[PDB]
């Protein structure tokens, strides 16, 4: 018959290859496709849609609804932190069990711009102004609302719009960050604080609670498919 | 609108059913889709369906739950919640196949001075929990379908211990959803938050989902609707509030196969 | 050639 | 019956499309590669799925 | 018209602004998100984008073979007191944990399969004897087929189940199955049951799982190997890898969080916090 | 236009000179090299050169596969007190000496890989017993996925990382990757650390080792035997092979002179002298 | 399936095929290249740049900064060599390890011109005439000017110009050399001489240092690709 | 020679007919693969073998 | 000879295969069909025949 | 989608251009086979890095 | 023949 | 078709 000549890889099994295989069920009638509500495309698409952030991983609040609820009150003004997150999507606790976190985590790479949301879950009665923070890497991660307020910053006024949104931008030396954590790709720094402070009137509520959510923008990918660590079978 | 039109008000109408609402935060549709009947292309069984209109698809109030500090979150099953729901319900009952949509409007208004956040999530096959350790998949008919009353998030999962008589009911555990998922990314699902700062209601508009055209409403649930509290509720300073949560659901192009005799189910 | 069906 | 399709070229050689050819042998779908041809869409179903659309620059609630 | 493999969009110049639009300000409570990009927030440079989400997309995310099973068959020496080891396994992607983790991000779905088998063997006793290559029969046995009893009765004639005939030592066997369920997609979840309970019918009747559809869902693996009892006895390993190939899935789910207990979405007690510590203030 | 299998310049006659023209008087403070050819200097024939570069190309000097490094594994008796041996490589050109020169002529690369490996097994003990022949399994594990700790642990699933298995005997086994560094070009040489000392954090936090950029660059290669324990013991190992293809190379630099010293340009004393004797006026 | 007949080479491993295998990452997100500074196409263009010769490989100056300094001083007129050099550029002690011996050590053949530019460092008031040479192989290798006089050379004037280079033209009986010392490809005799003599002032240093160059010319080619013996790793 | 035909595509790629390659090898028929191009045909032989075309709204007997 | 790489499947035997073989007996000369009354093209053909149930099956 | 180029034929047999024929069969380019189609370029950014252009018949220093 | 993408 | 150089 025709001269072949076999190359090496021949007979082996690549589990991500792609290749024609003979039909065990030859003719089989296949059941045609409806019209299904919510098909999905990309795995990004779900990492665009807003997921509630675990801020409180305290040892009394985390695994429970608590770890949620980050709270505020109406005390005097202060330059001293209300929260403070490592930009590492995959792999900071509070951002690795999120949508986008959870998705990242059968990535190796990231690349692009993420937007955090803040909800002011407090009475209506209750004013104030917050400092919403990101500050790229290479300084001292900022403990005080002078630092803070150098680098990417939106200052939110509590009114009738319930939430603020801040866009952190992507700023990397690398083209692409890991999904661990790696000093060589890491992303920054994001901090929370009181520009004024909460003022409530008397018969209100002097403590409320605000909800944080995480989303990619359309400028986000990621690349290198891997098994997660999230999820495992021992025996 | 210049003449005064705007998102926060609206009025709902099906049947001899009218909602008004001064403090909406706009509609959610599920997945950008409106109900609507089943097509011929995508057609299976061959009789003439029974199809109710305005005596089916009209809003049913269930009765109203309430909202307090204790409240860990409470869940509903459609169609099950209208199963004994006038004519939706009789309906459902005379035949073996059923398909609908659903216009869910969750009411709860406070005032200016209190605090809290209803996270309103709409489940495609909720699939819940249940009780035990030592056995799975054997909650009971009976404990799956509470009908109009509903059931109840825990914050604590403590499973049935009396093995020679079994509860055989779920245990919802609500930061995993009931369902070993974490609470924070239910949003992914259809949803509407009730911040009482913002707005006195939920309205989600739920077409037919499932894996096939239509089904055995009574052997099988389509939509979950899950409540639960993502900011405890608060007021000035009483140890104690209380506010109601009123659930309202309308059945929207409901369609009907298989007419025989009545189901008449063992719900005890 | 090529015989299409 | 050869389909013949362009290569995303990504890392060039020191060497206009590059292409690849492709013969389903045959009769059942099944039995085909999976083309990786495959659509992107948009997230709105998932990410904007109210009613009412929304501008991004006015306020949501009005 | 967008394929996967398109750049997404470029990163356009934007200036200082004094404005009554608010792109910062919003409600979530409405059940959107907020479709902002940079430039909204902060004063962005022209960037030319050429990253891709090709990867990402569903095919890709799932284009790899998983191993969903290992069945274990022996050839044992003719004199033994016990039978020769066939083996019977209950189809599924539900018996290992991490396709199914992948296939649970979605409620529904559409897939052409790809079947891969990788077959091992060995030597089980001290004992100096040989075996001679081994032939290994994989009959799919569809649910109402007779299941075989023993390892060399009448089914393993296979006149109208499909069999593979596997010799040791070549390429792992491989086969494609179409989409062959009986809904228009496989529903990954069904909150519901199979059965209703009648009031007038006793509470033994009507009883059935929660969440399971079609008891033989799929049938049966049935493996053998076709070599007669051998008098040293040798062991062989069957092991099943899954490729969901031409996939289409709807509605998105989040992902299972803590240890799967079971077939369905059950838990169980002392696995349900995942969550490490962290400090509120610390980054 | 001009291929790299094209022939070089002919020579052209050249005749005698009495000019002011200096082609051999030149000045090399300058940084430049004087471009002269011997028609310059003495009288030329007519040449009609055949020779060319074509060997000499970038891709022509690496288009061959370099052995990167030797793995072992094995498969013991069940009854052993050590555990099965599985290997993990932490992926690099820099654990042998000879591609990792070649590419150091040259400080920033960018190449697509083919991956060849060659297996060969052999018995342990002065033992009589026998093996079937094995299965191997060769799973990358990219940085963030977990690492085997055992043989046969849930992680050699792969449901998502890229597997090899190979079965003994067959052709080597072969991969293509493409190019997959998360900057623009692979760097061979990186004058840096990953971490900047802050004055205000204490000494230990701040440090890192010179020239090391990420920690896991590019994961591991995990490999094992597929097979059962087997009462006979037989030990193998993969050789692994590297071939960079579709290559491009920048800036380039001298060869290393004296004994690599780890992954850096760190020198050994008493390597250090790698001339020989010869003297100013000895042929 | 189609008659195939499996031809002699099937399933060896050459390590110089050139063949397609599967791809282990479908579908990756390539990063793109950009513009680097510094290209090469081909391992003759580093060949072509000037580097410094080792001449002084005696037992103390060698393996030190004085093995590249060429000494000279003002001395009366000889005849005598101040260096002698066999034309083996991959092989000869002072030659293979200069950036085109080197890269010869990495091939079997050369061919084509070489070119010899050397560097005179001493003061600007020091004058003087040298003349370089270069002898074809086959007689008695020159060790007085005489002899080299009578071969391809150049007589250089020190002056403002202070570089001088002298162009090894190609002339042997092959097509190609080995890069190895063998009697049958032997390239010839490099050798410099005092032409006058250097002639310094008063006040003025009477030594000082030439360094040297090699480079190829533009028709200088290298084929059949081997492993060096610049390089190896006992265990 | 070769022979191109079009394949029932049922579950259908994220990803027009799509079609396969058939070339037949040798000469005698009986070495050849099936086709699986088959026609259908109308039961009446077997299910309505009667002289008299029978109307399915009148009387069988009249 | 052309380069060929083996893919997974090969050497297996799947009973639902459908591939060309080489014919044992070349050049045989074929006995004809003739037009025999009752030919099925599918066995839905048989399905819509009616066949008479056997409703009563007690022990007796 | 066939490629079809031409050998450099050296040693000839005692025997117009000869050709060689390719087919990708993979849709990643880094599946693909080494071209060897390159190209050469001039030295003069290693060789010349000066900024005034030099002339080699010409005084280097002026 | 040759259908082209 | 034949992509000819
Ligand atoms: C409800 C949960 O499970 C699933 O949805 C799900 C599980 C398994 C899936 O595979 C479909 C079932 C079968 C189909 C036929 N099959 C075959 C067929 C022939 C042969 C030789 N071997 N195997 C093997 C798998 C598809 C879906
Ligand atoms: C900084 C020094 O090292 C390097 O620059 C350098 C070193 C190694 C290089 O290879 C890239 C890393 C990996 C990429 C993926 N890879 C794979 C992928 C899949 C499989 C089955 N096996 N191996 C193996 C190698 C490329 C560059
Ligand atoms: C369209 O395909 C016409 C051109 C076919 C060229 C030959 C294809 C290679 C041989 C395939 C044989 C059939 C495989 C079942
Ligand atoms: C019609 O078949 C003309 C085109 C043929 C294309 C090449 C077919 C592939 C090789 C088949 C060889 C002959 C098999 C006996
Ligand atoms: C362009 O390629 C059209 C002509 C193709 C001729 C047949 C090629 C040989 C078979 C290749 C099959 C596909 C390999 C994935």
């Amino acid at each position: 018959g025709l001269p072949v000549m076999n190359t090496p890889g021949s007979n082996q099994y690549l589990t991500a290859d792609n290749f024609q295989s003979p039909c065990a069920l030859p003719e089989f009638d296949v059941t045609p496709p409806i019209d299904i509500p919510g098909e999905v495309k990309n795995m990004m698409e779900l990492a665009e849609i807003d997921t509630m952030i675990p801020f409180d991983l305290s040892a009394t609040k985390k695994n429970t609804m608590e770890m949620y609820r980050v709270r505020l009150s109406d005390k005097p003004h202060t330059d001293d932190p209300i929260l403070c997150l490592s930009l590492s999507p995959a792999s900071d606790p509070r951002l690795s069990h999120t949508m986008l976190g959870e998705i990242l985590n059968y990535y190796t790479h990231w690349a692009g711009s993420l937007k955090f949301t803040f909800l002011f879950c407090g009475s209506m009665m209750a004013t104030g102004k917050l400092l919403v923070s990101y500050a790229p890497p290479g300084a001292d991660p900022p403990k005080k609302r002078k630092e803070a307020m150098l680098g990417t910053h939106v200052i939110w006024d509590i009114g009738l719009q319930s939430s603020c949104t801040m866009v952190v931008p992507w700023i990397s030396n690398t083209t692409y960050r890991q999904t661990i954590d790696d000093s060589f790709t890491e992303g920054g720094y994001i901090s929370v604080f009181y520009q004024t402070r909460i003022v409530v009137p008397l018969s209100t509520p002097r403590e409320m609670d605000i909800l944080g959510f995480v989303s990619a923008c359309n400028d986000f990918s990621v690349r290198l498919l891997r098994d997660t660590t999230h999820i495992e079978q021992k025996a | 609108e210049a003449c005064g039109y705007s998102d926060r008000v609206l009025q709902l109408t099906l049947g001899n059913s009218t909602i008004t609402t001064q403090e909406a935060a706009n509609s959610v549709v599920a997945y950008g889709r409106w109900p609507e009947y089943l097509r011929d292309s995508e057609a299976n069984p061959v009789d003439q369906p029974t199809e109710p209109d305005v005596a089916a698809c009209r809003f049913y109030t269930l009765d109203t739950v309430s909202w307090t500090k204790e409240s860990r979150g409470w869940w509903w099953k459609l169609p099950d919640a209208l199963r004994d729901m006038g004519l939706f319900g009789q309906n459902m009952y005379y035949h073996y196949l059923g398909r609908s949509g659903y216009t869910v409007h969750v009411q709860c208004n406070a005032s200016k001075f209190h605090q809290g956040a209803l996270g309103v999530f709409a489940v495609p096959e909720m699939c819940l929990a249940g009780d035990s350790n030592t056995t799975t998949m054997h909650t009971s008919y009976q404990n799956a379908n509470p009908g109009e009353k509903g059931g109840t998030f825990t914050g604590t999962f403590t499973p049935d211990n009396n093995q020679t008589s079994p509860a055989r009911r779920f245990c919802p555990v609500d930061y995993l959803l009931g369902n070993g998922t974490l609470l924070g990314n239910a949003f992914v699902f259809p949803h509407q938050i009730i911040n009482l700062r913002t707005n006195n209601c939920a309205t989600l508009v739920l077409p037919y989902v499932n894996s096939l055209s239509i089904d055995s409403m009574v052997k099988h649930n389509n939509w979950g609707i899950a409540i639960l509290p993502l900011a405890p509720l608060n007021f000035a300073s009483e140890s104690s509030p209380e506010i109601p949560i009123t659930l309202t659901i309308a059945p929207m192009c409901c369609e009907f196969n298989g007419l025989r005799n009545i189901t008449l189910p063992r719900l005890q | 050639g090529s015989s299409s069906t | 019956g050869a389909q013949v399709s362009s290569q995303k070229v990504g890392a060039h050689e020191n060497s206009s499309t590059i292409n690849y050819t492709t013969i389903n042998y045959y009769r059942d779908s099944a039995s085909n590669a999976a083309s990786k041809q495959d659509f992107s869409q948009d997230p709105s179903k998932f990410t904007e799925p109210i009613k009412d659309v929304l501008i991004k620059t006015a306020p949501m609630l009005n | 018209a967008a394929t996967s493999r398109d750049a997404l969009p470029n990163t356009e110049a934007s200036g200082p602004t004094h404005s009554k639009e608010i792109p910062a300000l919003t409600a979530v409570e409405t059940g959107a998100t907020n479709p902002l990009v940079p430039s909204d927030t902060v004063q962005t440079r022209h960037v030319v984008q050429h990253r891709s989400r090709s990867e990402s997309s569903i095919e890709s995310f799932f284009a790899r073979g998983a191993c969903v099973t290992i069945m274990t068959v022996d050839n044992p020496a003719s004199t033994t007191n016990k039978d020769k080891l066939f083996a019977v396994w209950k189809i599924t992607y539900k018996d290992t944990v991490q396709l199914r983790r992948k296939l649970e991000f979605f409620t529904y779905s559409r897939f052409d399969m790809e079947l891969t088998f990788v077959v091992t063997a060995n030597f089980t006793e001290t004992n100096n004897g040989h075996a001679l290559n081994q032939v290994y029969q994989i009959m799919y046995v569809p649910p109402g087929a007779p299941v075989p009893e023993k390892w060399d009765d009448y089914t393993w004639q296979t006149s109208s189940n499909p069999s593979i005939f596997y010799t040791y030592g070549t390429a792992p066997a491989r086969i494609s199955v179409p989409y062959v369920g009986i809904s228009n997609a496989y529903s990954h979840f069904y909150d519901g049951f199979s059965k209703v309970p009648l009031k007038d019918q006793s509470a033994a009747l009507g009883d059935s799982l929660y969440g399971a559809a079609s008891l033989n869902d799929f049938g049966i693996l049935a493996v053998r190997v076709v070599n007669d009892h051998n008098p040293t006895k040798v062991t062989s390993k069957i092991r099943v890898y899954l490729k969901p190939k031409h996939i289409r899935v709807w509605c998105p789910r989040p992902p299972r969080a803590v240890a799967y207990y079971g077939p369905g979405v059950d838990y169980k007690d002392g696995t349900l916090t995942p969550l490490s510590t962290k400090d509120l203030t610390t980054y």
